[PDB]
């Protein structure tokens, strides 16, 4: 399978900073690699598909790039709604894999 | 929009059978595709199964073998059997449409004797 890996597990930043959030691939997957948004008791909000593809109504403070093995979710100035958990999700190969997840902490 | 809902047990017992139903409402499960897709209470995610617009369908092998996807195109419903169920597989339960947009509330299901 395709193990995603993400780091670093915690990130803790002051709101209005921006911060980078990474996600490894252990062998290609082109640009086919997602990015949720994960709060307390609620289904994964998407925020990126195929990479850097920008989707309606998720705030434009959220962009993704990357290719191949690297990837990256950039938030330009964080809000405090925006700590929470974050995962990213290949669907470049069967089963399709999640990272083990970032967590956004206020610091 | 599409809605989506599942329904099923929220206890069961080790070695049960755990089936879930998802309801779709606003879309038709004949086309495009359709997934079973876990969160443990960890918040680790898994995704469990995908059936296609023709009824094929797609398995984790994380799952040994124990799942399977079936559904039921007069009611716009899709299933999720898992068999053999330990206290590995309490987790939250989502159907969701496979672009990703739209998902279920979840149910969570709890493993225990």
């Amino acid at each position: 399978d395709i193990v995603l890996t993400q780091s670093p597990a915690t990130l803790s930043v002051t709101p209005g900073n921006s911060v980078s959030l990474s996600c490894r691939a252990s062998q290609s997957i082109g640009n086919n690699l997602h990015w949720y948004q994960q709060k307390s008791h609620e289904s994964p909000r998407l925020l990126i598909k195929y990479a850097s593809q920008s989707i309606s109504g998720i705030p434009s403070r959220f962009s993704g790039s990357g290719s191949g093995t690297d990837f990256t979710l950039s938030i330009n100035s964080v809000e405090t709604e925006d700590f929470g958990m974050y995962f990213c999700q290949q669907s470049n190969s069967w089963p399709y894999t999640f990272g083990g997840g970032t967590k956004l902490e206020i610091k | 929009d599409v809605q989506l809902q599942e329904s099923g047990p929220s206890l069961v017992k080790p070695s049960q059978t755990l089936s879930l139903t998802c309801s779709v409402t606003g879309d038709s499960i004949t086309s495009d595709y359709w997934s079973w897709i876990r969160k443990f209470p960890g918040n680790r995610l898994e995704y469990m199964g995908y059936v296609s617009y023709s009824g094929s369908t797609y398995y984790n092998p994380s799952l040994k073998s124990r799942i399977s996807i079936t559904r039921d195109t007069s009611k716009n419903q899709y299933y999720l059997d898992l068999n053999s169920v330990t206290t590995e597989d309490t987790a939250t339960y989502y159907c969701a449409n496979w672009d990703g947009d739209y998902w279920g509330q979840g149910t969570l299901v709890t493993v225990s004797a």
